This record gives structure tokens, sequence and C-alpha cells, in this order.
RNA sequence: ACCAUAGUAGGCCUAAAAGCAGCCAUCAAUUGAGAAAGCGUUAAAGCUCAACAAAUUCACCAACAUAAUCCCAAAAACUAAUA
RNA sequence: GAUGUUGGAUCAGGACACCCAAAUGGUGCAGCCGCUAUUAAAGGUUCGUUUGUUCAACGAUUAAAGUCCUACGUGAUCUGAG
């Protein structure tokens, strides 16, 4: 006979092992699955403090900027891009980076709509204030693959093209 | 040790829904019981 | 993307003595009498050490068990060099032990008198916290280093802090009340049906199925 | 046509059919696949063999079951067949079987978008 | 193949250890750098060690690029101490104050690392600060 | 390679591929991570 | 995935001590990058992680070798069962 | 109202927790040796000196001179040194 406790885990008599199959936990079974079910209700998203700085920031940014230019972002040495941001500070030229998560539907509310389809890849926003577009293409113009797809001016949408023209 | 054991008051206070269950009558109890017995005493103590 | 509060500590204070005591092999008052050996005091649930009290980790028993100096020593080198003296204390929820355990030399014939003393064991209840651990670490460290030691156990023992106890109870009676099933252990063994109280034992009214033996099973309801 | 068994699950591989000769190390053991391999007839044989009662019937109405892997009978046997059973299984059809109108019939689950290339 | 940081003093360069087993490994030869180091860092009276960048060539020729001496040097100098607290902030080591930090940023002004940053004599003033707070040296502003 | 009870990737190199109903650990930086469950 | 500059090899020790032998400090440029979580070096040097930038999200609580004459009903997803 | 008990002889049946032979992983593997791990039981697995001896030492070799079980295999086949 073995004691009431022991190590060998101790088998059942039938009649109680009967009395666990018995027993069991039966787990409550919807009639419909959830996920299956409609989307659920809305949880929404509120503005951080991060969210408000970013859009007062960015609506400062078009108020100041006179010439606004989008250059697409490449990866260059941190000596390529500093020297690049050296180069901007002896023109004066400014170069500011944004999220384009925050930077995105701000643009998708109403005036400058039109530069959607350049934030989808890597941007940079390029910040000129009392410009000349000249000077802003001196340095585009020495690297070849840090190429400019342009954007805002005066409230108006210019191309490369166009920035050819406006610099000569 | 086995015993006698026992059984404690609340298994015998019946719900409402076991009146609609079983077909007992809420208001009267009811006379007389028709006891059968269905299984065996053998290797049952011996009260 | 999105920045979260980081969680912080300024009501965390760092007592003195932070690294855990050395238990002594024998006790300092030696039990000169042999005593008889209850396997009860390793049954079913436990009374005493089931709440925490400064700490916010501990290392939850999932079974009973016998719990001798061998195993002292593990938890306690290992919990020592595992954790920094700093951010970090332990505490013994579990005395050191008391209990006379009894051999025969080898090549004995059964009888002639109880045999010798070779050891000295705590008894451990399964649901009782054998080490506590205060400190301004996040779970996920202690978490770390508690498996181990909890892995090295001789009952199953888990790593837990407040909220995790927590939730895992108020699932544990959810489960109770979500049972789908007419039939619970309880309403059998309790009213003796089907003459179930012959094969249960008087401990089983209490135990309610849960517990068999030394073990322990959390999925039971 | 006994060569074309099919085997439910993974059984081909797992299961093993056991011989003795009696001879010390004689203990053959060969799985499904490769029985099957040497003799088209042994797998149904065994399958039918082990239903029967165990009495002494068994090998008599042993003798009266006629396996052929192929379908190819002698002509006594052809003509002297008098009904044809049911096929025990549901034999599913492939996807080269449906009629034009039973697939066009079928619903399309999902929209397929089209700048994905399949 | 490798660029060299050493933090080296104003009259002193020597054919040995720091400029030996660093500059050597690479294959440079140490006399000339010791001559040339020198004839730019001699020229420094005002006894300030110099940290200086060494970019040594596949070739196993060298350039260097001398910068402005290090804050902790340019702070240890002004609060006229002799070295740093053992224990920084649970002890302070000496006093500095709202001009000293003006004229040690505006001295560093020009670091290879400064240079290309635009930033305002207030952030540089506050990374002299931060440097300061390191070594135990406190400011008083007036 | 070892027979192990436990597989545990020892560096950011171990892929862990289950072929022939096995679960291995192959390693091209080093081939001492080599395991495979049993 | 992609990527990685800044005072500054912060003080203190130490043969050197450079995030990364230990003590102290946890500061401050950039929009974003710990006075550093890994390996690494005599010390350096060098590899990755955490930080933006680009995106998309689906998870995580993983498993355990064998015996001696010769395997041990045959088989099986399904015509409706409180049988 | 007997299941005759150690070691040998003869003849071996089996396991694989491989000592050889056969394919391979890892190495603190250059090659030669090695040291470990995986898969593989058709076949092998010596002759002597001393002890009743299995064990063990020792001589000489072999590709190796496996670990075991079978009523510590096997006495209506043998031997009794013990
Ligand atoms: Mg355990
Ligand atoms: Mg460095
Ligand atoms: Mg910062
Ligand atoms: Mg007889
Ligand atoms: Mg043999
Ligand atoms: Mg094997
Ligand atoms: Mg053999
Ligand atoms: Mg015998
Ligand atoms: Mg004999
Ligand atoms: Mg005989
Ligand atoms: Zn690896």
């Amino acid at each position: 006979g073995s004691k009431a406790v022991t190590r060998h885990r101790r088998v059942m008599h039938f009649e109680r092992q009967k009395l666990m199959a018995v027993t069991e936990y039966i787990p409550p079974k919807p009639t419909i699955n959830p996920r299956c079910l409609p989307p659920p209700p809305t949880p929404p998203q509120e503005e951080t403090g991060l969210v408000r700085l970013l859009r007062r920031e960015i609506a400062a940014v078009f108020r100041d900027n006179r010439m606004i230019a989008v250059c697409q972002h490449v990866a260059l040495s941190a000596e390529d891009k500093l020297l690049l941001r050296h180069q901007l500070r002896k023109h004066k030229i400014l170069m500011k980076i944004f999220p384009n998560q925050v930077l995105k539907p701000f643009l998708e509310e109403s005036k400058y709509q039109n530069l959607l389809p350049l934030f989808v890849g890597h941007n940079l926003l390029l910040v000129s204030e009392e410009p000349k577009v000249k000077e802003m293409v001196r340095i585009l113009k020495g690297i070849p693959f840090l190429p400019l797809l342009g954007g805002c001016i005066d409230d108006t949408i210019l191309s490369r093209q166009g920035f050819i023209n406006y610099s000569k | 040790k086995f015993t006698r054991s026992r059984i404690p008051d609340k298994v015998f206070q019946p719900s409402p829904e076991d009146h609609e269950k079983y077909g007992g009558d809420p208001q009267y109890p009811h006379k007389l019981h028709i006891v059968t017995r269905i299984k065996s005493t053998k290797r049952r103590p011996y009260w | 993307k999105t920045l979260l509060p980081v969680p912080t500590f300024e009501d965390v204070a760092i007592p003195e003595k932070p690294k855990l005591r050395f238990v002594e092999r024998v006790p300092l008052v030696p039990k000169v009498r042999r005593e008889r050996k209850n396997l009860s005091d390793i049954r079913g649930p436990s009374t005493e050490a089931t709440e925490f009290t400064e700490g916010r980790f501990a290392i939850l028993a999932l079974g009973g068990g016998y719990l001798h100096w061998g195993h002292f020593e593990m938890m306690r080198l290992t919990i020592n060099r595992s954790m920094d003296p700093k951010n970090m204390f332990a505490l013994w929820r579990v005395p050191a032990p008391f209990k006379p355990i009894t051999r025969k030399g080898m090549g004995q014939r059964m009888g002639g008198g109880k045999g010798a003393i070779d050891h000295y064991v705590t008894p451990v209840k399964a649901g009782r916290l054998i080490v506590e651990m205060g400190g301004r670490c996040e779970f996920k460290e202690v978490q770390g280093f508690l498996d181990l030691v909890a892995h090295k156990l001789p009952f199953p023992a888990k790593a837990v802090s407040r909220e995790t106890l927590e939730k895992m109870r108020k699932d544990q009676e959810e489960r109770e009340r979500n049972n789908q099933n007419p039939w619970t252990f309880e309403r059998i063994a309790t009213a003796n049906m089907l003459g179930i109280r012959k094969v249960l034992s008087p401990y089983d009214l209490t135990h309610k199925g849960r517990y068999w033996g030394k073990f322990y099973t959390p999925e039971r309801v | 046509n006994t060569r074309h068994i099919a085997f439910s699950g993974n059984k081909w591989e797992q299961k093993v059919y056991s011989s003795h000769t009696g001879y010390p190390g004689g203990f053959r053991q060969v799985t499904a696949a490769q029985l099957h391999q040497k003799d088209p007839v042994a797998i149904v044989k065994l399958a039918i063999y082990g239903m029967l009662p165990k009495n002494l019937h068994r090998r008599t109405m042993m003798q009266r079951l006629h396996l052929f892997p192929d379908e190819d009978i002698p002509e006594d046997i052809l003509k002297n067949l008098v009904e044809e059973l049911p096929q025990p299984r549901k034999v599913p059809r492939r996807l080269d079987e449906y009629t034009q109108e039973e697939i066009e019939a079928f619903p399309r689950v999902w929209s397929p978008p089209e700048d994905y290339r399949l | 193949s490798g660029m060299i940081r050493a933090i080296v003093r104003a009259g002193q360069a020597r054919p040995g250890p720091p400029l030996g087993p660093i500059l050597g490994q690479r294959g440079v030869s140490i006399n000339q750098f010791c001559k040339e180091f020198n004839e730019k860092t001699k020229d420094i009276k005002e006894g300030i060690p110099l940290p200086t960048k060494i970019f040594v060539k596949p070739d196993r020729t060298f350039e260097i690029k001398i910068g402005q001496p290090t804050v902790s040097y340019f702070l240890k100098a002004a609060a006229g101490i002799e070295k740093g607290a053992r224990h920084t902030g649970k002890e302070v080591a000496g006093l500095v104050t709202l001009k000293h930090v003006y004229e040690i940023a505006r001295v560093k002004a020009q670091d290879d690392a400064f240079a290309l940053q635009d930033v305002p004599l207030s952030s540089v003033v506050r990374s002299i600060i931060g440097s300061a707070r390191s070594l135990g040296i406190r400011v008083v502003k007036d | 390679f070892k027979t192990k009870g436990v597989l545990k990737k020892r560096c950011r190199d171990c892929y862990l591929v289950k072929r022939r109903g096995r679960w291995f650990i192959y390693c091209k930086t080093n081939p001492k991570h080599k395991q495979r469950q049993m």
C-alpha cells in the first residue's frame, strides 16, 4: 500500500478517474467568433505634445520658408552630410527633416496637396529664407545622386525644370 | 477512515427553476413518494 | 514613432543587508528525538506566506515539496550573484530547515527500531512564496534569472509579481464562474453523489479535487 | 484492380508487416510501401485474412477469394459473375475533372489585387 | 587604414608611448610626426594639451588636424585646480564663472566637430557646462 | 552536431530550421553551434 | 528592414583603463543618436544593439535515448445516436 | 513426497547502451595521429605464464582482442580443481 503522499504520482481508483473525467472544465463557446464579427468599436488616438509641436512647427515652416524645396533624402557619410550642412550654412540656406507620419496628414488637409506623391519616398525638406535658386542648385550640381523634386514656392507647386528657370 | 458522511442543508434548498424543470408545483408539496430501487446494495456499507 | 511614459520608482527604498543570509546546515538547538514524518504537511493548499510583504517579486511554489540544505545553497549563491546589489534586495519567506529526516545504513533488515538523523528539511506547501525580491527593477530582470532557481527546485515553481499573481487568480475564479458543464467536483463530493465519498479521502472535501497527494493541478477549476 | 489501393494518412510509410521464418535471425519487417511493391495482391489479402473469424473455415472461405492486380480476368471468371458491389469510399475529383460549367458556377471568394504578381 | 585620436601636450611630443604603440602599429614614421606636430604645437606656449586627429593612409603615410585643447583642461586651468574630484557631484573640485564658460566656449568654437555645427554660443556654453559637471567643477553666475 | 533536449540559438547568426521532422539549429558563422532536437 | 557624427580617449584611478577592470558621475550638440546592452582589443582599432528617418504586424510562453526467442486482432475519418 | 548449486569444455540464440569493419557532423581538426557526437547489428571479436578461479596482473600479437542477457545459457552432453 502506498502512503497518502508519494512522488510516483499514484494511480487513482477507477471510479475516481471517471469522477475526474466528468468534472473537467468546459469553456464558454461563442455563437459567432469575435474576429469574424464586424469591425470592433473605435479606439481613436489623440494628439500628444509631440503631435501638437510638429503640427505647430510645420505650420510655421510654410510661413518662414519662402522657397520650400523637397530634396530626396539620400545616404551619405557623416562627412558628406556635415560638409553639405556647412556649405548650406555658407549661403545661409537651411535644411530640416520631419517624420513622414506627422508631415503627411497635415498637407492632406487643404493647401499644399500637390506635394503628396513626393512624400511617399524618403524626403528631406530644404528650407530657403530669402533664397536665390542659383545657390540652392549650386550644391545639388556638385553631388549628382542627390536629386531635387522641388515643391512649394510662394504658395505655388514647382518642379525641377521650374527651378532651372527661376535660377536663370 | 470511511464514515456515514453527511449532507449539508444547502443541497436540499431548491432553486426557482427546479420547479419548472422537474414539473413540481411551487405552491403545494406532494403527498406520497413512489420509490424504486435502481442499484445494488452490494459493495456498499452495512448501514 | 511613438513614446510612452516610463515607469518610475520614487518610493522604493533599498534596505541594509541586501543579499540573502546564510542558512545553517543544522539547527542551533538540534532536535534530540526522532519525529514521525507527516506527509500531511506537504499536502494540499498553503496558509502561511501566501501574500507579499515588502517586495514586488517572488518564486511561487506550484507543488508541495521538501526543501533541504543543498537547495538553499543554490537559491542563495545564484540569486546573490545574479542581482544588482544597488537596485535590488532579497528576503527569505521560508525558515531554515527544522525537520529531522532519518536513515538506516545499507544492508539493514526491516525492524529493530527507527534509524538515525541524516538530514534537515523544510516542508513547503503548494501556493507559498519561497523568496521575496524587492527593488526598482522591472519584472523582466528578476523573471529572467528567477526562472533558473525556480526550474531547479524539487516542486514545479514559477516567477511572479503582484500583477501576475492577481491576474492568474482572477482568471482562476473566472473559470469557476464560466464553467459550462453542470458538474463540478465540489457539488458531487459535498452531496456524496453516487456514494463517491467511498473512493474519496476526508481531505478531499477541502481540496475540492484540485490538489492530489503532493502535486497541484492549476487547471482543475 | 488491387494494385491501385489507397491508404489513408501516412500509413504507406509507417505500417509494417512482420514475418518470421523460424530460423534464428529469420525475423523480417517490411514497410507497406515495399510489401506492395513486391506483391500487388499481398496487402488486400492480409487485410481480408485478418478479418474472418479465426476457426478452420477461414482457410476454406479464404479459398473463395480471387484477387487481380489490374483489370485482367480469365473468361471463365468473367462469365460467371452475378453482381457488382458499390464502392465503399467516394473518390474525390481532381482539378481538371470539373466541367467549365461547374467552375464558372463556383464563386470567386476573394478579390485579388492587380499589382501583385502571380 | 585607420584614424587615431590622441590628446597631446603643447611642447611635448616624443618617440614613445602613446605615440609609438598607436601610430607605430599602423607602420607610421614617428620622428616626422614628432617634429611636425611640435612645429605647430610648440608654438602654443599657453600650456594647453590638444586633442588631435591623425589619419593614416594605406601606404603608411599620414596627415593630422590639430583641434582646440580639451574642455577638461580648460576647466582645470580656469578653476586653477590640479586634478578633477574623485567623486563628481558628491565632491566639488573647483569654481568657474559665467565668464569662464563664455571664454572656454568661444575658444573651442572652432573644433573640427563644432565647426560643422551652426549652433550659437549658448549651446557651446551648455557643452562646456556639461564637461564641467562631470569634472566636479561648479559654475557661478552673477 | 549535438543531440539535445532544448535548442537555443547561441549567437545572432543561428537560424532554426525543421528538417526530416526534427528541429535543427544551423549556423554559418560557427559550426560548433549546430544542434539537433531529439 | 535600415542605418549609425558630436564635447569626449567625463573625471578618478591605473602598465595602459578610452561605452565596454573597477569606483563616481549621468551631463550637455544635433532632428535624431546610452557618458552604453552585447562581443572585441594589451590599450586602442573594429563589429552590432538601442535614436530618428522608411515602413508594415502575425506571433511569442515551444519540445526530452534504449534490452535481450518474434511486431502483437485485422481495420477504419461519415448515410443522422440519448442509438 | 529434491527447480542438483562456482568456474571451465562443447554449441551458441538474442540486445545495442558499437570493440572492429562501413557512411558521416564538431573540434582548442593544417596533414599524421587524435578527442567527442550521429546512423548502422549480416560478419568477426587470438594464443600463452600464475591462480579452482570469473575478475586482475604480465608476455606476445591482431582490424579488433566490446558491454551485457539467456535458471549468474548450457551437468537425462562432459569435467568437479572449487
Ligand atoms: Mg523542478
Ligand atoms: Mg572610438
Ligand atoms: Mg539627446
Ligand atoms: Mg514431484
Ligand atoms: Mg552468437
Ligand atoms: Mg546506436
Ligand atoms: Mg554479433
Ligand atoms: Mg548456470
Ligand atoms: Mg556449471
Ligand atoms: Mg539439463
Ligand atoms: Zn551561432
